[PDB]
């Protein structure tokens, strides 16, 4: 049940993919730590919530 | 119904989802969920109070935010008996959960205590 | 997959199938669903009964005893240099009432022990950290007459030696019943008076009690010799049933408990007043 | 074997259910179950509203009492339901409305009572007036709402030719309209004969010479309940037992929305 | 185990 | 078609048959029909006696009368049958005994009487005592035999602390044991509601935490009959009708034979 | 001897079957924790303990 | 791979594509990049937004309560032998303001408890190490009336028994909301006054409040009996949202909080003075 | 000074709506409190700065450019359905970002009309009608 | 190990 993932390495020693290991010890998922491997999204629903979305090179009002 | 076999009657039992005036007359009660019970050989009648709620779970304490509504019962015609028959009788009521019912967040009950 | 059943969509009815009428005289509950008496929509149900399984209903440590034990100079009077508690869940009420929703049960038992101490006298110096011995004495084994007599050698009885300030002690015990399930209720006697008995005392026994010593006792002492200042401690015992099976449901206790049987005495009026037609 | 009987029925519409254990089967008038307007019979072109469960549910009217001197009761539809929940609101907010109905009449008594009620559902039930002036009953008097009206044993002509009452004067053996009551059996009907049954159930399709019409101006059906055999009990001279009428709109659709109609009744 |  | 009904039953055990024409189906407690100890659940090693038809037959106890002020009756099993023919003899000659039971409670009245009896079969029916002393009801008082006991409306504490009665004081709305009577429906039960049925039939498996036990020391089941709705008739104030209880041992087996037990009851 | 089971996840991070691992360390089963993976059953033995169980649409007394 | 987009090289323009002009009336933000209005070089971008994900913005224990509880001789006056705190993030301001960048949220909650104690009196002897009980009382369960009444038996409520000097206690709680997300803002009432109400009190409720008891309370006590000297303790509670999802962004609070609603009262002047043409 | 004290009838003006103010005028008749909102405009009536209201769905009617704003609103709530009588899901706020001006007249006025259409309406839990007490 |  060990999950092995890659670390995003910042400073490098003068010594490659370094991995880390996680095992969940509890049945309830609320006990789990955060994996912090989080995806993102498009801001459009806030920055461009327009019915006809127009291209930035074209006039906004036609 | 625990009257004699010679007694007849029709009864309206109703459920009003919350938010309006609690029914005071049959006229208001019949606008909500209801069953009209005809007394006869099948002695008993079941009204189901459907889950109709805004929140996904209600509180077991009393709270207006999660209030559940009102049950009322009115005569639809009246109890009628012939002569030589008791004119009054008891009705008994029973309650149980349907198969879609659940509870969560275990807590101590207020129904038992212990003094020092 | 543990969700409750989905609500089926249903429409109008005009028929000879009448699910709303029944006869409770038969002893059965009418298994109706809302779609038997009203028009329903389809609902994909995701709720589950995960938290009301028998295991989750009992999966809590509940306090069942507070044992007081002192560490002071052995005087000639009655002291509490060791204490004995007859093992039971009936000295407190909260776990007793949950177990008594059922007639019989079978489970393993986890005991966790929380120990707290305090000084009683303003000052006669201090005390060094105390170690506590909790010895289980099964029915028949010798019970201690003083806090350091030979029974505390514990060669066969199990003991816990707990150090003050350490994490609460904890042990598990198997299903140790003499029968195939524990009886929460026993409608009977341990003896029967016979016509040929010499006197009435011979066949007399308490109603609904079974064995005399039941599960035995826990004997608790402070192992340290006394300091000049007296130190009082309390051991609180928490029981949690685990790997639980239960049989034959019962109405829950509705009026205050009055002893280890089902007897009642006061506050026999659990229901409050409410008008027949008042919401 | 498991036990289904044409005497025991459950009717469920919307959030309301009716049970009866002493029915005498049920009538579907003219053999036609209610239905919506089909595209090839459609006439107003706007999209209709179909409130469905909000209006097609059982509404119980005020109970009336049947005594030894009762001559009968009548209601018109949709009028008896004009103030019933969202059925009344949709009726008054729309120029046009169409609806079929399930009518359930309830009257229980005992095995020692006797009497028989005739329950008749009449398309276009025109009733006769109270005076020498023809076709003069006023709108407010022709439309009693859930209160309904009554029959009389004889023609009592309104004589206050000064302040005429402008009411109907329905004589019972003439079915309130100049025909003999005995022939009312050509209309969809049931009898509640107290030794046999305690209810009558009649399903009514929408009937009119048009696919949809004004519900405010025109009543499609009349319900007439008359004692075919008078109430009697033991040897008492003043027995009374309730009669309750519960009616549910069916396949309701409305066209022509605008501001609400507010008729002048008083 | 499960590397990701 | 040929006519079988869940209202008409015949029960035959040994040389005894019961008929009823107004039953309300029958209950098999916890869905378990009685059975003998299986080898893999066996505990005493001696060969058991199984008297079969000599003990598994219907025994009728003395009738009790239900009047308007009756609060209820209770019996314990096997105690109510301790003096019944060869069932009682086998019970007292053997250290160990096991039995299931068919209980048939009989109460007929008429179509003009009304009332409802709740008949509950309770595993380990511990009852509460009459005094400040806990668990003090004596063996002879806890075991009334076929006579059974009664319920009361209130706790009457025995005060003769000198010559204590050592009796139970079962208060009816508390089911004689500190719980509310309304929840007794979680136990196997039927209701004899006089407008509907005139009998209750309940089949009881042996229930205990052991495969076999001492029948003399321990009662496995209690039968509690309480008026859920009181008896009433015409307008008379002192109607009384009989209640008769007939019980049959089922799958009886006994182990540990020796000389007979003779309890001291008086 | 590691047992690996799935957790029933409640709140989800903006990151699937999350598993947890269990090993029993003691010989006596009384020492074990509770697995809380508990099955349920039918209430019929209490709600309908009738010799002839009838269908809810049919009359209870025939 | 989580880096932000590379800058593209772009050169001069003379055309009818005009990305610099727009109309903000439409409700949209102009998605320009520097290469739309200036000549840019190619840049391989390696920066990422790893630390401003919703999980990383909330991944800190924030103090939400300081509960004070004493251990001293039970006198007849008002004492703090046990304390109760209604669970909330609105008694402090810092975590409240970060959560209120959003209208709705769904998360599990980690609670860490830091406990500190001190003597108050110059000297009446000392004290032995204290054990603390933190019991969660959900809406509806009985609340303690004294520090050792029966509610502390905790048979079903969860309790933590913490030993002084041990590592801070810590537990996690699932998403326990009654709705599908927690509402940080509720524009409504729990009751509505109706025309047929007997008086105006019946339908009156607080604006923007939902349930009365919300999540219940934490009841804290020292389990030890008192020493001769008094010992005062404080329990500091740190909440960390984990496995966080949030919906519908809001302007952040700009003037001081005034209660659990959105009300304001003073310091309604958040911006300082700066000349229109002063850098 | 009393928190969360606006009454139901005052929080719900119906089609009349309410207005914003330039400053916090505290109700002082602590005897017969008005129990009204006091929405200050640059604080968006709720303690945040009006300039950040642009994170909410919005349009601007700038008179040189357009004469209308059209915004389609989904149902937003933490529940799939709720009590409409107890809870308002959306608020519409219209504020002059730049004040009205005309020619050189000092008392120009022009109408603002708001037209709103329900969309995908569904209702559950029928019974007798709610009649709130507004007056 | 044994996944379930
Ligand atoms: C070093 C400490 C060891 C502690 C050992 C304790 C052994 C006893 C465990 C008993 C659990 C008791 C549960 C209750 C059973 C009762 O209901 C019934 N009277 C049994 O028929
Ligand atoms: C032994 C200690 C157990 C502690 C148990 C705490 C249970 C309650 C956790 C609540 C987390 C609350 C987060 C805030 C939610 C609120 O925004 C909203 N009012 C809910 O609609
Ligand atoms: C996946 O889990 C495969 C096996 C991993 C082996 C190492 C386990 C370390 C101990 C976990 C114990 C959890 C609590 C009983
Ligand atoms: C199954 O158990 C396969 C091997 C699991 C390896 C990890 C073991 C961790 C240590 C367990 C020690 C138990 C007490 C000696």
């Amino acid at each position: 049940g060990a999950q092995v993932s890659s670390q995003k390495v910042g400073a490098h020693e003068n010594s490659s993919t370094i991995n880390y290991t996680t095992i969940n010890y509890y049945k309830d998922s609320a006990s789990n730590a955060a994996s912090k491997q989080d995806y993102s999204q498009d801001p459009s629903k806030f920055t461009e919530p327009l019915k006809d979305v127009l291209i930035k090179t074209a006039p906004a009002l036609n | 119904f625990c009257g004699s076999m010679m007694a007849t009657g029709k009864i309206l039992v109703a459920y009003a989802p919350p938010g309006a005036q609690p029914p005071t007359s049959r006229k208001e009660a019949m606008l909500g969920t209801h069953v009209i019970w005809d007394l006869g050989l099948q002695s008993s009648c079941t009204m189901v109070v459907p889950w109709i709620s805004n929140v996904t779970y209600r509180q077991t304490t009393q709270d207006s935010f999660t209030e559940g509504g009102y049950i009322s019962m009115f005569y639809q015609t009246r109890i009628v008996v012939p002569l030589s028959t008791p004119k009054s009788m008891s009705m008994l009521g029973f309650v149980s959960a349907c198969n879609d019912f659940s509870v969560r967040l275990l807590r101590d009950t207020t129904h038992i205590s212990q003094s020092a | 997959q543990d969700s409750l059943p989905d609500t089926k969509a249903s429409g109008p009815a005009h028929s000879k199938e009448v699910p709303a009428l029944t006869a409770v005289e038969t002893g059965a509950t009418n298994p109706l669903a809302p779609s038997d008496t009203v028009q329903t929509r389809h609902v994909v149900q995701r709720r589950s009964r995960s938290e009301s399984t028998i295991e989750s209903f009992f999966a809590r440590g509940a306090c069942v005893a507070i044992i007081e034990v002192d560490n002071e100079q052995p005087t000639t009077r009655a002291q509490k240099l060791f204490a004995m508690w007859r093992i039971t869940y009936k000295d407190t009420v909260q776990l007793r009432r949950k177990l008594e929703f059922f007639t019989y049960s079978r489970f393993d038992m986890e005991f966790t022990f929380v120990v707290t101490a305090n000084f009683t006298n303003a000052n006669n110096g201090h005390a060094l950290n105390q170690v506590y011995q909790i010895m289980y004495i099964p029915p028949g084994a010798p019970t201690p007459k003083s806090w350091d007599d030979y029974t505390w050698q514990t060669s066969s009885n199990p003991s816990i030696f707990y150090t003050y300030g350490a994490a609460p002690a904890r042990i598990s015990v198997p299903y140790v019943g003499l029968a195939n399930a524990y009886s929460h209720f026993y409608d009977g006697f341990a003896k029967v008076p016979l016509k040929t008995d010499a006197n009435d005392q011979i066949g007399d026994s308490l109603y609904s009690a079974m064995t005399v010593d039941d599960f035995g006792v826990l004997a608790v002492r402070v192992v340290n010799d006394h300091n000049p200042t007296k130190v009082t401690s309390k051991v609180r015992i928490y029981m949690k049933p685990k790997h639980v099976r239960v049989w034959c449901p019962r109405p829950p206790r509705a009026v205050p408990y009055y002893g280890p049987g089902v007897d009642y005495r006061n506050n026999l009026d659990p229901l409050s007043e409410k008008g027949l037609t008042t919401y | 074997a498991c036990g289904y009987s044409d005497r025991v029925l459950q009717l469920t519409l919307g959030n309301s259910t009716i049970t009866t254990q002493e029915a005498a089967n049920s009538v579907v008038a003219y053999g036609r179950w209610p239905e919506f307007i089909r595209d090839d019979e459609a006439n107003p072109v706007d999209q209709p509203t179909e409130p469905d469960v909000a209006t097609c549910r059982f509404y119980t009217l005020d109970t009336v009492m049947w005594g030894k001197e009762s001559k009968g009761w009548w209601w018109k539809l949709p009028d008896a339901l004009r103030d019933m929940g969202l059925f009344g609101q949709n009726m008054y907010y729309h120029y046009l409305g169409r609806s079929g109905y399930t009518v359930h009449v309830q009257c229980n008594a005992s095995k020692f009572h006797q009497g028989a009620l005739g329950v008749f559902a009449i398309p276009e039930y025109c009733l006769a007036g109270d005076s020498d002036k023809q076709r003069y009953t006023s709108y407010a008097n022709a439309n009693p709402g859930e209160r309904g009206g009554k029959f009389y044993s004889q023609f009592n002509k309104d004589n206050a030719v000064t302040s005429p009452k402008r009411e109907f004067c329905p004589v019972d053996y003439l079915l309130g309209c100049g025909v003999l009551l005995g022939n009312a059996f050509v209309y969809p009907h049931q009898i509640i004969n107290l030794r046999t049954n305690n209810s009558a159930t009649i399903v009514l399709p929408y009937v009119n010479a048009l696919a949809i019409d004004s519900m405010v101006k025109h009543n499609n059906w009349g319900i007439a309940i008359l004692p075919l055999s008078p109430l009697d009990f033991a040897q008492d001279s003043s027995v009374e037992i309730p009669i309750t009428v519960t009616i549910a709109p069916m396949c309701s659709e409305f066209n022509g929305l605008r501001n609400v109609t507010a008729p002048k009744f008083q | 185990i499960s590397e990701v």
